[PDB]
RNA sequence: CGACUCUUAGCGGUGGAUCACUCGGCUCGUGCGUCGAUGAAGAACGCAGCUAGCUGCGAGAAUUAAUGUGAAUUGCAGGACACAUUGAUCAUCGACACUUCGAACGCACUUGCGGCCCCGGGUUCCUCCCGGGGCUACGCCUGUCUGAGCGUCGCU
RNA sequence: CGCCGCAGGUGCAGAUCUUGGUGGUAGUAGCAAAUAUUCAAACGAGAACUUUGAAGGCCGAAGUGGAGAAGGGUUCCAUGU
RNA sequence: CAUCUAAGGCUAAAUACCGGCACGAGACCGAUAGUCAACAAGUACCGUAAGGGAAAGUUGAAAAGAACUUUGAAGAGAGAG
RNA sequence: CGCGACCUCAGAUCAGACGUGGCGACCCGCUGAAUUUAAGCAUAUUAGUCAGCGGAGGAGAAGAAACUAACCAGGAUUCCCUCAGUAACGGCGAGUGAACAGGGAAGAGCCCAGCGCCGAAUCCCCGCCCCGCGGCGGGGCGCGGGACAUGUGGCGUACGG
């Protein structure tokens, strides 16, 4: 279990701190598994999601093979809005249903200079794992 | 009021004694702080004994203990001179020195002094240069034959 | 009265200032937890200290 | 007579605005504020009111520099010394 | 706080309920009647080798 | 000595605390020298004092005090101790050589009333009731 | 179209405060059009001539002050606000090297009397 | 028969108990254990595009710089931002800055009024007015300069 | 939640009990100090009370008039509800 | 006879900690409880002042917070969603 | 009858420094009740406590015997256990009440004045040069100024020197 004396397990700690997090940490909790497809090409599992990458629901009201571009994070909802995720309301308009992004997953990524930084890290990571458990 | 027989029992409560309770809830957090110092000083003084200097051979002062003796603040001025350790060099050599005690008989001095020229020979002395030994001890003696002593040097028994 | 020092005029100035409803789009902010101005004061029924 | 008709004449204020502690207890015929005594060099705090004490005491306000000391103490108020530029 | 949370046991007492413990843990009724599926056990007091 | 300051001598108690005068005062003349040269020179540190006169109404003292800050006192060892900030105003806390006499403190059977620094410390040590894990 | 300080750096003092003038005078324009109506997009530039404005002047209260500890670096006697700000109490200890200096008898008796490294057998 | 009154049940009100929940306490323990004339604690007043409070801040005012991070903030708007001729946001914070009171410090305040030294303008440098800057508290130590005394003397 | 143990801030009708809510009283007492209103019109869904006009009256210059001090602190003034 | 050497000075550790910074935990309380304060709480408000000082948690997974029609001047309704 | 030296004093917006005020849980110095108990009450108790005043630090205070003992003697201070609800105090009533020895936690010692000896060997400040900035220092130079024989520094302090 947990043996770090200087982390806690108290619910009420745990919960404050995550609804109360900063933005540039609630960017850490808010993060999506990649597909089986990515999780091969990169050896990392899980990335934080990005403004203008493409995702799929796998749970919920919205769930299916259809792939939407992330269009927001709004992180202080702790929520996503995808393309074609979206509710039409009582004067005929439509709005976007927020989805938590641990229930997506990220099919293609946004990349750039930083993102290929961040995969290269936690490839490296995870294969020094790995090598150490050999 | 008095209920049939019983103790005349005079508690000392009346004095606002709530004001200064004295809990012992970090007994436990004491021993543990107490405990870490203890290992990290025997760390600190790395071949020197843990517990301190060697102290000497004492009897105990009043008629009810006379019969048992203890270990001393340190060795009186007559001891080391008699044994021919200079008194600013003893506490050097981890002696303990107490200027103030005086020998009444020549029965304690000859224990103590005994006690003191066991332990100059028990010891080992690291040159102060570790390059250049001087007159400290042989290299072999202490090559790993010095190793730090735990408890009380050369403890006192009955 | 009309005879005031400027230490009363900056305090009253500041109590008028204060003494407004809170704005229209407050309560569409998330978690707002806000319905009107609980610190409201009206001149007849509550007495300013100075 | 003692009751309503008396509280008619009341209308010259005793106390005003205290320059230190903001408080409406400086007696103006006296010159000396009745809560902080300020023309004293020393504030006015008894300990038989724990409750008077607490409206008043350090960190009920803001503590502009105690709350930056609090920072620096943590760094060792380094000084003269910037993070390695990029 | 003071309200004696703590109570001590004489050390003979403590040793003897530790006797009566590892007694029981021998008996196959006592370990059943705890509920601990002891059935296909080979051996109620189950020793191992070391190389565990 | 030490007269009461009450208003018209009305002490409002029990007849044990009916006395205004021929009540001494703890702390001796001495002590209330050199706490007057402390309080008024409050940047200097007072070291020791000593009886230079007397007459029925005075009695006259004068105080040595040093300069925390003067480099002669700094600059030399076994008087840094002054400097250090522990010994500031010395005189209001019962520290100096005329204050201390007033508290008791000594080694042996007469001084009793203060085993353990002072007679508060030995009043609180010996009326604090030892609760422990496992009474 | 923003103002960096990366690149204010290597100003002159005399263009800096003209840089600053004519954001000063944006401003004003801008509060102007702020109590005639005005538009959207002018009310959103107020934030971003507040700051730009910020930040001239921080660069130059930089540059004067690293000028000025230039200056007096080295000199017996500096102004206060150029002087270390560690703590009221921490300023009032001495020093380290009369932290550290010792009597002539307690060097005598370190020379003589040194403490050393022993251990003793079991 | 209706009305009214009483009893019971259903439904509907009034009220907010119960239960479930908990970014709050209370208690214990651990490590640190740091304010201030280089202007503290506290107070006042201001500062947001729309902002009353709480919060944050100080005329550079819901923040500047630097560093880490790496695309948002979000109630609406608006506007940057190739994220590499450098970057939204957040975190840190070591650079800079920090209105008026306040030990509070030129004097004084339920108001206000000075003095000295420079700079700039009207003057067209001399001293009147206006603006800007720096000083102007008490106690006290070392030293300095200027001194006082039919204090003790020396020479005249 | 049951069973074997453990530990309680462990059982309410009362305390002129604490806090909160709710009744009968009860559509009840009352909305009676300083003489007094009426007609037509307008706006308006709506008029005893608003507004305008026409009357009849009151204050009666020690005023129910015109201004200030203390105190209040935006009550001042327009527009809208 | 024993014992010390007053009227000068310094000195770490073991010890204390209901305030402060940052943590960890609990056979504790669970919104009339627990801090007065779970919330814009030492706030609103009271008093000339010293000082006194509360009440106040919960839609829902997501505002999807009831478009549109209809009677009413609107509050408020009937459908619809 | 002017000019010097010293002494004792004064001024300064003089050069460089320092103190004030806050917090105050813990600590130190003073001041200090009454409710209450005594089945009344006055000594006593509450209590050297609440309230009051001053002063600190991360701890403080204490502290290296003008000690304890009476022994076959121990050996600075502080804290824990015990001594001990004891010796003792007390309208000897109600009530109050330590210490030594013993076992532990920690353990560490020293400096002046004086008596002397050493050509004041001592110290501060101001300059200038060089090596350095981190808690402002070192080295050198000054017929540079002052402190100081009404006594600075070195050896030395009861364990003797
Ligand atoms: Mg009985
Ligand atoms: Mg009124
Ligand atoms: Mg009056
Ligand atoms: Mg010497
Ligand atoms: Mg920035
Ligand atoms: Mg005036
Ligand atoms: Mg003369
Ligand atoms: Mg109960
Ligand atoms: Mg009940
Ligand atoms: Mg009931
Ligand atoms: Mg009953
Ligand atoms: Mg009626
Ligand atoms: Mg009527
Ligand atoms: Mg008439
Ligand atoms: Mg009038
Ligand atoms: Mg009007
Ligand atoms: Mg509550
Ligand atoms: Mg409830
Ligand atoms: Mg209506
Ligand atoms: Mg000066
Ligand atoms: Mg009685
Ligand atoms: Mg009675
Ligand atoms: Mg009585
Ligand atoms: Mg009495
Ligand atoms: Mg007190
Ligand atoms: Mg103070
Ligand atoms: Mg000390
Ligand atoms: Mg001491
Ligand atoms: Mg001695
Ligand atoms: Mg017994
Ligand atoms: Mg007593
Ligand atoms: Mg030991
Ligand atoms: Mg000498
Ligand atoms: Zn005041």
């Amino acid at each position: 279990m947990k043996f770090n004396p200087f982390v806690t397990s108290d619910r009420s700690k745990n919960r404050k701190r995550h609804f109360n997090a900063p933005s540039h940490i609630r960017r850490k909790i808010m993060s999506s598994p990649l597909s089986k497809e990515l999780r091969q090409k990169y050896n990392v599992r899980s990335m934080p999601i990005r403004k203008d990458d493409e995702v799929q629901v796998v749970r919920g009201h919205y769930k299916g093979q259809q792939i939407g571009k992330v269009v927001q994070v709004y992180r202080k909802k702790y929520v996503i809005y995808i393309e074609r995720v979206q509710r039409e309301k009582a004067n005929g308009t439509t709005v976007h249903v927020g989805i938590h992004p641990s229930k997506v997953v990220i099919t293609r990524l946004k990349l750039d200079k930083d993102r290929k930084k961040i995969l290269e890290r936690k490839a490296k990571s995870r294969q020094v794992g790995k090598e150490k458990g050999k | 009021a008095p209920s049939r027989n019983g103790m005349v029992l005079k508690p000392h409560f009346h004095k606002d004694w709530q004001r200064r309770v004295a809990t012992w809830f970090n007994q436990p957090a004491r021993k543990i702080r107490r405990r870490k110092a203890r290992q990290a000083k025997a760390r600190r003084i790395a071949p020197r004994p843990a517990s301190g200097p060697i102290r000497p051979i004492v009897r105990c002062p009043t008629v009810r203990y006379h019969t048992k003796v203890r270990a001393g603040r340190g060795f009186s001025l007559e001891e080391l001179r008699v044994a021919g350790i200079h008194k600013k060099v003893a506490r050097t050599i981890g002696i303990s020195v107490d200027p103030r005690r005086r020998n009444k008989s020549t029965e304690s001095l000859q224990a103590n002094v005994q006690r003191l020229k066991e332990y100059r020979s028990k010891l080992i002395l690291f040159p102060r240069k570790p390059s250049a030994p001087k007159k400290g001890d042989s290299s072999a003696e202490e090559l790993k034959l010095a190793t730090q002593l735990t408890g009380p040097v050369m403890p006192v028994r009955n | 009265s009309s005879h005031k020092t400027f230490r009363i005029k900056r305090f009253l100035a500041k109590k008028q200032k204060q003494n407004r409803p809170i704005p229209q789009w407050i309560r569409m902010k998330t978690g707002n937890k806000i319905r009107y101005n609980s610190k409201r004061r009206h001149w007849r029924r509550t007495k300013l200290g100075l | 007579t003692k009751g309503t008709s008396s509280f008619g004449k009341r209308r010259n204020k005793t106390h005003t605005l205290c320059r230190r502690c903001g408080s409406k207890a400086y007696h103006l015929q006296k010159s000396t504020c009745g809560k902080c005594g300020y023309p004293a060099k020393r504030k006015r705090k008894y300990n038989w009111s724990a409750k008077a004490k607490r409206r008043n005491t350090t960190g009920t306000g803001r503590m502009r520099h105690l709350k930056i000391v609090y920072r620096r103490f943590r760094h060792g108020f380094r000084e003269g010394t910037t993070p390695k530029p990029k | 706080t003071w309200r004696r949370w703590h109570r001590r046991v004489n050390t003979t007492q403590k040793r003897y309920a530790i006797c009566s413990a590892l007694a029981a843990s021998a008996l196959p009724a006592l370990v059943m009647s705890k509920g601990h599926r002891i059935e296909e056990v080979p051996e109620l007091p189950l020793v191992v080798e070391d190389k565990v | 000595g030490r007269k009461r300051p009450v208003p018209k001598g009305a002490t409002y108690g029990k007849p044990v605390h009916h006395g205004v005068n021929q009540l001494k005062f703890a702390r001796s003349l001495q002590s209330v020298a050199e706490e007057r040269a402390g309080r008024h020179c409050g940047a200097l540190r007072v070291l020791n004092s000593y009886w230079v006169g007397e007459d029925s109404t005075y009695k006259f003292f004068e105080v040595i005090l040093i300069d925390p800050f003067h480099k002669a006192i700094r600059r030399n060892p076994d008087t840094q101790w002054i400097t250090k900030p522990v010994h500031k105003h010395r005189e209001m806390r019962g520290l100096t050589s005329a204050g201390r006499k007033s508290r008791g403190l000594g080694k042996g059977h007469k001084f009793h009333h203060t085993i353990g620094g002072s007679r508060r410390a030995a009043w609180r040590r010996r009326n604090t009731l030892q609760l422990h894990r496992y009474r | 179209a923003k103002i960096k300080a990366r690149d204010l750096r290597g100003k002159k003092k005399e263009e800096l405060l003209k840089q600053l003038d004519d954001l000063k005078v944006e401003l004003s324009q801008l509060r102007v059009a702020k109590v005639t109506g005005g538009a959207a997009s002018k009310l959103s530039k107020i934030r971003v001539v507040r700051k730009s404005i910020a930040r001239v002047l921080t660069v130059i209260n930089q540059t004067q002050k690293e000028n000025l500890r230039k200056f007096y670096k080295g000199k017996k006697y500096k102004p206060l606000d150029l002087r270390p700000k560690k703590t009221r109490a921490m300023r009032r200890r001495l020093n380290k090297h009369e932290e550290n200096l010792k009597t002539k008898k307690q060097q005598r008796k370190e020379r003589l009397y040194p403490l050393r490294k022993y251990a003793v057998k079991a």
